[PDB]
């Protein structure tokens, strides 16, 4: 009887919980394929092994 | 893990993340900003910096 | 793979548009304690003043 006070607070967290997943969706989701390095790494001088 | 509370995981787990980021390494290095505007290219690194 | 006398250079272009859309306003509402919390009631008005 005391009304929907309790489903507002779950309705409303789940909302940061699904926020959380188009964060990352957004940040790392920037290329439609994926690409891989090439075996032999001489790039004239550059070390990108760190 | 206390009573009525809980705890869910990133979307993208950080084992796939790291998907996500070695492809934007490998593409970077190997196709510049070819592949985020348009198909990924091969120009080499030592005079992609040029 | 890598070629230090490489290079990559368009020869054609194409035109493209994208569609941004962005928010500017709100509905915008106002809402009354004096009817809110009470309906035209001289007790519970003068309680909550
Ligand atoms: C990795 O980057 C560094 C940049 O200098 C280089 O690795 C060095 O290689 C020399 C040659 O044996 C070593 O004496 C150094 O200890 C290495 N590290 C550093 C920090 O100097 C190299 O150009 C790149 N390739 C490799 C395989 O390390
Ligand atoms: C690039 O590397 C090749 C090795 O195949 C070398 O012959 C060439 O001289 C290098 N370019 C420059 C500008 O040093
Ligand atoms: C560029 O691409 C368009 C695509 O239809 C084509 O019509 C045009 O002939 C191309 N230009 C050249 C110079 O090939």
């Amino acid at each position: 009887q005391y009304g929907s006070f309790c489903t507002q607070l779950n309705r409303a967290l789940t909302g940061i919980a699904v926020e959380q997943d188009k964060n990352t969706q957004e940040v790392f989701a920037q290329v439609k394929q994926i690409y891989k390095t090439p075996p032999i790494k001489d790039f004239g001088g550059f070390n990108f092994s760190q | 893990k206390f009573n009525g509370l809980t705890v869910l995981p990133p979307l993208l787990t950080d084992e796939m993340i790291a998907q996500y980021t070695s492809a934007l390494l490998a593409g970077t290095i190997t196709s510049g900003w070819t592949f985020g505007a348009g198909p990924a290219l091969q120009i080499p690194f030592p005079m992609q910096m040029a | 793979a890598y070629s230090n006398n490489s290079i990559a250079i368009p020869t054609n272009f194409t035109i493209s548009v994208t569609t941004e859309i962005l928010p500017v306003s709100m509905t915008k509402t106002s809402v009354d304690c004096t009817m809110y919390i009470c309906g035209d009631s001289t007790e519970c008005s003068n309680l909550l003043l």
